[PDB]
């Protein structure tokens, strides 16, 4: 397996930035969700 | 000679097919991204 090595390695670097799209989407996904949202310090959601 | 050689012709061939499937795929994603440029254009720069 050593003399095709690169094939290996071309395999983990692509499922790596594949892994690493996958967590700047949800990274963005979360941000959009999370833009411009204020919330009052009195809000309890167990009352209101 | 011609065994070795046949070894290596298969070897650079996967290579090459395998690198032609990443590019094809990279394409799609920078096609994706000039559409929501083009958008971003006329959406936010030529009008709001």
């Amino acid at each position: 397996l050593s003399e095709y090595g690169t094939f290996c390695d071309n395999i983990n670097s692509i499922l790596d930035e594949v892994n690493g799209l996958l967590d700047t989407t949800q990274l963005h996904v979360a941000d959009t969700l999370m833009q411009g949202v204020t919330l009052s310090s009195n809000l309890n959601t167990n009352l209101h | 000679a011609q065994v070795q050689i046949d070894r290596l012709i298969n070897g650079r061939l996967t290579a090459l097919n395998a690198y032609v499937s990443q590019q094809l795929s990279d394409i799609s994603l920078v096609k994706f991204g000039a559409a929501l440029a083009m958008e971003k254009v006329n959406e936010c720069v030529k009008s709001q």
